[PDB]
């Protein structure tokens, strides 16, 4: 293969630490790329299709592909 | 001087002037006997040329 | 060291190795791990049953983990058996030798030691070894090595030494071709 | 200079020879195919910049990836293997440059492929380097004579512009840039320097044959002791195709930058792109329409927007550039052509209809157009290119209505003859290229209406005839319009008395 | 002290790889070490900290690991009277020579576009002296126009007599950038605003800013230099609310430079190998250019249209946004016609009889039905000829010749190829000439007059001057 | 010694895994265990000891971990007078059932283009007999010449009248090479040559040699076959100096075949599927098939032009290497004019 966006080196290395903390990973996720107006997420399952979501600034977002290991959004606003 | 007829002086001088390259971070070939060997020949040839202007 | 490897990239095993590295060098060990992905290439070379097990990915995830405690639960950094775990649960088990080898790379790039190679046309006596042992270790005069020596060259009375990843060219065969290329521009 | 005293500074120079080496970071080759090389470790290189191989041919560092490099093999990849030696150079690919080019033929790297001798210069110049800004340029006042009638006349060419002779295939277009090397012969032969044109021929994707016949011509007519030939052709590989067009640029600015005159003549540009589109999709690299990298536009304007005119400041040099442009079916809507027309300041095009009608060379001036316009021209030509212009567009307009209508007015009976006669004249041969104040004295007959009296088939004789009475018998006449570059009223007057009077004396066919 | 480091360099783009506090979207990272100052545009953000940029220079000669210095906010560029009659570059380095360039402060060239509640809309016709866009396509004082041409049809010669007509005489200051355009274009019209006294090197003078991206620059640099222009005259509409004149040298070029680098920034090609992200990189700039309630722009600017395809994604997202529309045809510079404005092309939303006088519209609607009635005809005149035609026909064929010609006009900057001095037509005048054509004024005199002629009286003395003259 | 393992097989393209000292790129191994032995010449070095290449026969039957020798040397075919009245393959073996082929020495097939010294202009006419081609594009002798046609407008038909009219008095030596074509074809060439007399079984007799990589063979067949029968002329023009006449059918097969290929080696496509390296790898070939100070090669290509698009990158590229070009058109087949060709467009 060539790899996976859900594979990043943060996560990944939380993992090899061995601390199972992720700072309530249900509602709550972490962004780990931005370009073109589309962040993908880590985390934030339990999200429905076509929902609205809350950035740190303010700017909503709609979740529009929901992956395996991370969440496709569309920001409603400026990148 | 490639060929044998005293090469052995050429790779003795290269070998000294090789491991001051190695001792130094650069080489530089200060003492390799091809520019003074070649100069030999090349002064003799104008010395020979050097006659006068007539 | 700054919790920092040598190099950063972008390829599975890279990606994999670096955090491993950076993980480990973090708590407090490398060379533990060290030993630990060592041994994992020696096997995975050596026994036929183990390279056929990691290449397999017909494997349930249930199934690789039991057979990976079967061989040791212990001897293995914490740090390890996480990394095995989550090559389980990512499928990228296939890829753990690779990133073994990798690994090992960083921590021989950390390797003080270095191994120095001397291209010569005739071959070299050992009391001007000893002389070229002196003439490189003024040129570093602060790192032990390890010196190799290889002779069959077209050159002739040069040496070319070669260290790790820098060239140095001390050939009489390059004096040559420069004379013969600048004699031949003179623009007399 | 004494031959012992010139010899004694040979040996002194030769005295004087330095020769460093330092240490040079070396890679590995992770891979090799078509040309194409990932190479391991390698780091601190530059991008652009040059490495070795073990048997000692070059290669460009184009990608910087966190895991490898990708290198370009400049020549034949066959010797190179997995694991060899990659030694970094430490220097941008460059060219040499000087006077003793001239006379010779190159690669794109600049090695010499005559057999004559080594190339006996001191200078190289990097080949991708900035143009030049808004400042040093000026504006385009001096005539670039291609020889053609035709082009002169209707599509001047003024020195530091660049002009862009598109066409389909046996259209004539590489015959357009040979006859304008010829032209400039007389200058260089005859001690004026300011008409000193240099003259560059870059080859792209072209048969060595095709070359060597061409340089053959060339020496024939005296004309390769002002002229470089860079040779990309079709067995080198890719990334020389892709580099001769920028080297052959480079040894321009050259002339450009020391207050001389060059003419760069880049063979198609469409091969130049094939050979860049090849080593960028072995790159890896994502493709655009017709599989052309994205950034091809910046390739040629890159390349092309280097040519101008320098001010007087810096010495007013001028490097003039005549790109060559082929197209598949006379579309010149197609992405490469399309670019390249937009870069340029005019078009030359190639009509193959035109060719075989007898109209050769095949120009189409209702699309020809040039930017500088008659800024380029001189005195005594613009006034008469500007009637002629009027008048090739009213014969155009009247050639379809007589096939049909088959009825003529005396009016435009005369117009049609007109417009007919002065076609015939436009006409040249190959490898004859005119003298710019000759083409007055024919254009001046065209214009007035004399030719409208001989036989139509005769005015291509009456030509060559008249241009040999003018030269034997009024020489000064030609010298006044020539060194002044004006038609003066006195020559006027004198001119259109002898024209009607030689056609009534010499054996041709009057009635029209 | 540089956080980051380069990583990746392929082509223009660029990846950086960084410690910590990654810089936001759109930042300006200078490279140290460099010959020349080299900038890097954050445009995305790959994860574990790295961040793939836009070169503005070249970048041959960079190496891996090379330091990068982020400096925390966009490109910005100096604003202000300092820029008036000096060249500038994209990220506002002065070309010019002339010396370093004084700004009261540098404003970043990204920022949100005006709201729609201080659009503040204003209609008021802009005598440019052509008497064609005069009468068919009006053009707006504050809002946006277009001149929609393929290669070589003189939209470039259109914008320098808009300069030499309109930026002269005009209280406001006058902006001037040049993305993707050849060199030598710049280089003459530089020489010209100095000889036309446009700017000099004297200050407190010189009404006019200069930018230039052209094409020797590569991509990011043409894509991002536009903006840089727009700044400037943001800066002189918001802070003081002066009518600022906007002339943009091909914008086509500004798109263009956008796909050269969308492919190896990892987006998809579209359809005609554009961007997905074609609309909105040009929405974006678009909307900034428009008048507010402070100040009021007019922005003329030229779109290429490659081989004469409309339908180009580009230039067809573009007509959205203009007001004005300026369509130039290539078969009227077959027949010599300059300007080549295509009469019935030609759009202009100030062509309202509200708007302008009821009679300027009853008018302009005239020659469009004369045109296209004209137009019509040739079909079945090619093959019967003028003579079989009906009267009625046959006056609408003359009457429109002599209009099409009459709408050629020689302008000042085209002198020197025709070799005719320019001329100015007002806007009373242009009118009541074409009206008077409409009522048979000219049918009794030849076409030939109303060629390259300003008004109507100076066209009917030429003709009865040739009469007199045989 | 057998070093080497298949490693994966898809269609032609055969990749192996080497234990140490990797083959030259180019170089030609041979898999062990199969009859109708099968050649791979080497194409890429992937890396982690792997290469890539291509197989000249079916690799139907291959097995992964199969062993490969390696020669050391590209494809060498026997050159020399032997090879005169003797079909051959693309490996040199013969199918002609005559026996072993004696040659004095084995040329390789990838050899780099004469310099720019060595090249020759060799002006002189060659009359066909054919009065359009004569008239409006003649032939010179010395240079290369190409048909260009679309399927069935008389390419075949006109190789042969070549033959007939040029080949048969024709003092020196001659070179037939088919590149995918009908093998019914080489069958009735090889009868009508015997016929002619032009080639005999008879010993010092026979000038011309015969090439064939037909279309049933497959590609990395097609494609390297025509440089088989280019390698048996260059030897006749470079030791012998004689005069000698290449004939290529069709030769846009050779690019054909390359392309089904690419795309296996990782390649990305081109234009219109095509590889990306057709310019250079078509210029390689096309630039060995000149004349020089040695002798003259006469060289008459047959072009086939896919759906009568002449803009296609295949014959579009081929133009620029011909000296002479007769392009035929299918418009005046069905005006029944014959040879129908092109009068404009054959330059
Ligand atoms: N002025 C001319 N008068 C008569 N014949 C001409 C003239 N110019 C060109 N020809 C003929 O045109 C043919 C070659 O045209 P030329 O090679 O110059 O154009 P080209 O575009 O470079 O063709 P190609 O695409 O094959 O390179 C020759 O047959 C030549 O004789
Ligand atoms: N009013 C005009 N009168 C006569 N010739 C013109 C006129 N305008 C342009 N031409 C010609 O059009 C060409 C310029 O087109 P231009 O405005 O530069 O379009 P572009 O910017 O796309 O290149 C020049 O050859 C110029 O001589
Ligand atoms: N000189 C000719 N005279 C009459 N018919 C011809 C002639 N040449 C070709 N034909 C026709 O052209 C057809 C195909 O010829 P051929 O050269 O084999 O086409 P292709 O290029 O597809 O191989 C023949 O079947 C024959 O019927
Ligand atoms: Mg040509
Ligand atoms: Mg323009
Ligand atoms: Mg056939």
């Amino acid at each position: 293969k060539k790899l996976s966006t859900g594979e990043a080196s943060v996560v990944l290395a939380e993992k090899i630490k061995g601390i199972t903390q992720q700072n309530d990973i249900t509602e709550y996720g972490t962004v780990i790329s931005i370009g073109d107006g589309i962040a993908r997420v880590f985390g934030l399952t339990k999200v429905q299709a076509g929902e609205m979501v809350e950035f740190k600034s303010g700017i909503r977002g709609m979740a529009l592909n929901l992956e395996t290991d991370n969440v496709g959004v569309v920001v409603l606003g400026n990148d | 001087a490639l060929k044998g007829d005293k090469k052995a002086e050429v790779l003795a001088r290269s070998l000294d002037s090789a491991i001051d390259g190695l001792s130094k971070g650069y080489m530089d070939y200060q003492n390799d006997p091809l520019l003074p060997l070649i100069l030999s020949s090349i002064e003799a040839n104008v010395k020979k040329i050097t006659t006068l202007s007539a | 060291p700054g919790d920092k490897p040598p190099a950063i990239e972008d390829s599975i095993h890279g990606k994999y190795a670096g955090v491993l590295f950076s993980s480990a060098s973090s708590n407090k060990s490398l060379n533990k791990v060290a030993e630990d992905m060592k041994y994992f290439n020696q096997l995975y070379k050596e026994s036929e049953v183990f390279k056929s097990f990691l290449n397999n990915v017909s494997l349930k995830r249930n199934q690789q983990r039991d057979i990976i405690s079967a061989l040791g639960k212990t001897n293995f950094n914490p740090a390890t058996n996480n990394l095995l775990e989550t090559l389980i649960e990512n499928k990228r088990l296939d890829s753990l030798p690779k990133i073994a080898e990798k690994y090992m790379d960083y921590y021989r790039i950390l390797n003080k030691q270095e191994s120095i190679t001397i291209i010569s046309a005739q071959e070299l006596t050992a009391a001007e070894k000893q002389k070229v042992e002196q003439g490189l270790k003024k040129g570093n005069a602060n790192v032990q090595f390890t010196v190799v020596y290889q002779v069959d060259p077209a050159i002739l009375g040069g040496l070319q030494m070669y260290s790790g990843n820098n060239f140095l060219d001390c050939s009489l065969l390059s004096r040559v071709n420069k004379l013969k290329t600048e004699i031949a521009k003179i623009s007399f | 200079l004494s031959t012992g005293e010139a010899s004694v500074v040979l040996a002194e120079k030769i005295k004087g020879i330095t020769q460093q080496n330092d240490i040079t970071e070396y890679g590995t080759v992770i891979s090799i195919g078509d040309g194409i090389a990932r190479v391991f470790g390698l780091t601190k290189v530059q991008a652009g910049e040059m490495v070795e191989f073990k048997s000692g041919i070059r290669g460009m560092a184009l990608n910087l990836e966190t895991d490898n490099v990708g290198v370009v093999v400049l020549g034949n990849d066959r010797d190179i293997k997995e694991g060899d030696v990659v030694k970094r150079t430490g220097a941008i690919v460059d060219v040499p440059i000087g006077e003793a080019m001239c006379g010779r033929v190159f690669d794109a790297l600049g090695n010499p492929i005559d057999g004559l001798g080594p190339l006996k210069t001191t200078q190289r110049a990097r080949v991708e380097i900035k143009a030049p800004g808004i400042i040093p340029r000026q504006s385009v006042r001096q005539p670039m004579q291609t020889g053609i009638k035709c082009v002169d006349s209707l599509v001047p060419i003024g020195r530091g512009q660049r002009e862009l002779i598109i066409g389909d295939r046996q259209t004539g277009k590489t015959a357009i840039a040979i006859d304008t090397i010829l032209n400039q012969k007389e200058a260089f032969n005859t001690g004026d320097v300011k008409k000193q044109l240099y003259c560059i021929y870059v080859a792209v994707g072209q048969k060595r044959s095709t070359i060597a016949n061409l340089v053959s011509i060339l020496k024939q007519h005296d004309c390769m002791k002002f002229t470089i030939v860079v040779c990309a052709t079709a067995s080198d590989a890719a990334p020389l195709q892709f580099l001769a067009p920028y080297s052959g640029c480079a040894i321009g600015e050259f002339f450009r930058d020391n207050g001389k005159h060059a003419l760069i003549i880049y063979d198609d540009l469409s091969k130049q792109a094939v050979a860049y589109r090849q080593m960028s999709l072995l790159l890896r690299r994502p493709p655009g329409r017709e599989a052309y990298p994205g950034d091809v536009f910046y390739l040629h304007s890159r390349l092309l927007e280097r040519a101008a005119k320098m001010n007087d400041s810096l010495g007013g040099g001028s490097l003039t550039a005549l790109p060559v442009i082929e197209t598949q079916a006379g579309d010149v809507s197609a992405y490469i052509p399309t670019n390249v027309i937009s870069i340029t300041d005019g078009q030359i095009f190639l009509e193959t209809e035109l060719f075989y009608k007898g109209i050769r060379p095949a120009i189409n001036v209702g699309l020809s157009v040039s930017r500088v316009g008659s800024a380029a021209q001189i005195k005594a030509m613009k006034k008469i290119a500007g009637n002629l212009k009027l008048t090739l567009a009213t014969y155009r307009e009247l050639a379809a209505f007589s096939q049909f209508g088959s009825d003529l007015d005396a009016k435009t009976q005369q117009q049609l003859n007109t417009g007919e006669r002065l076609v015939e004249m436009l006409k040249q041969n190959q490898y004859t290229p005119m003298k710019v104040e000759e083409q007055v004295c024919i254009i001046f007959a065209g214009v007035k209406g004399f030719l409208d009296a001989l036989v139509t088939s005769e005015v291509l004789k009456f030509e060559k005839k008249f241009l040999e009475h003018v030269r034997t018998n009024h020489s000064a006449l030609l010298k006044r319009i020539r060194d002044s570059g004006d038609l003066s009223e006195v020559d006027t007057n004198e001119l259109n008395t002898i024209i009607p009077l030689f056609i009534q004396e010499g054996g041709f066919k009057l009635k029209a | 002290k540089a956080n980051g480091q380069v990583s990746q360099v392929i082509g223009a783009v660029v990846d950086v790889q960084f410690e910590g506090e990654l810089p936001q979207i759109l930042n300006a990272l200078e490279v140290q070490g460099t010959q020349h100052r080299l900038v890097l545009e954050v445009a995305q953000h790959l994860g574990d900290s790295r961040v793939r940029t836009i070169a503005m220079d070249s970048t041959e000669g960079l190496v891996r690991g090379q330091p990068v210095v982020d400096t925390g906010l966009p490109i910005s560029v100096p604003v202000g009277p300092g820029t008036l009659g000096r060249i500038m570059n994209v990220i506002g380095e002065p070309i010019d020579q002339r010396g370093p360039i004084k700004a009261a402060k540098l404003y970043p060239i990204h920022r949100d576009a005006p709201s729609f509640t201080d659009q503040a809309t204003s209609a008021e016709i802009l005598v440019t002296g052509i008497k064609v866009v005069d009468l068919l396509a009006p053009y707006a004082r504050g809002g946006k126009i277009g001149l929609f041409g393929g290669a070589g049809v003189g939209k470039t010669v259109l914008i320098q007599e808009l300069i030499n007509n309109v930026a002269k005489h005009h209280g406001g200051y006058s902006v001037f950038a040049g993305v993707g355009e050849r060199t030598r274009e710049g280089n003459d019209l530089y020489h010209e605003m100095m000889d036309s006294k446009v700017i000099s090197v004297k200050e407190g003078e010189s009404r006019c800013a200069l930018i230039f991206g052209q094409m020797n620059e590569p991509p990011g640099a043409r894509a991002r230099v536009g903006l840089t222009g727009l700044t400037v005259a943001e800066y002189f509409r918001d802070e003081e609310g002066k009518d600022v004149l906007l002339f943009v040298d091909n914008i086509f070029r500004f798109t263009q430079a956008c796909s050269e680098v969308s492919a190896l920034l990892g987006r998809i090609p579209s359809a005609v190998g554009y961007q997905p992200t074609l609309a909105t990189d040009l929405g974006a700039l678009q909307e900034r250019i428009t008048t507010t309630q402070k100040g009021s722009i007019t922005s003329v600017q030229a779109i290429y249209v490659p081989a004469d395809d409309l339908t180009d994604p580009a230039p067809a997202t573009t007509f959205a946004h203009l007001d004005a529309t300026t369509v130039l045809n290539r078969g009227l510079t077959e027949l010599g016609i300059y300007p080549a404005v295509d009469p019935l092309d030609s759009t202009s939303r100030m062509l309202d009889p509200i708007t302008i006088g009821e009679e300027h519209y009853t008018v302009a609607r005239g020659v469009q039905k004369l045109l296209q009635d004209y137009k019509s005809l040739q079909d079945i005149i090619a093959i019967l000829g003028v003579d079989d035609l009906s009267e009625e026909d046959k006056l609408v064929v003359a009457r429109a010749r002599k209009v099409q010609k009459f709408l050629s006009q020689p302008f000042f900057m085209s002198e020197v190829f025709s070799g005719i001095p320019g001329r100015f037509v007002n806007l009373k005048q242009n009118i009541a000439s074409f009206k008077a054509l409409l009522e048979g004024a000219g049918d009794e005199y030849p076409e030939s007059c109303f060629y390259m002629k300003g008004d109507l009286e100076e066209s009917l003395a030429a003709g009865r001057a040739d009469a007199l003259k045989s």
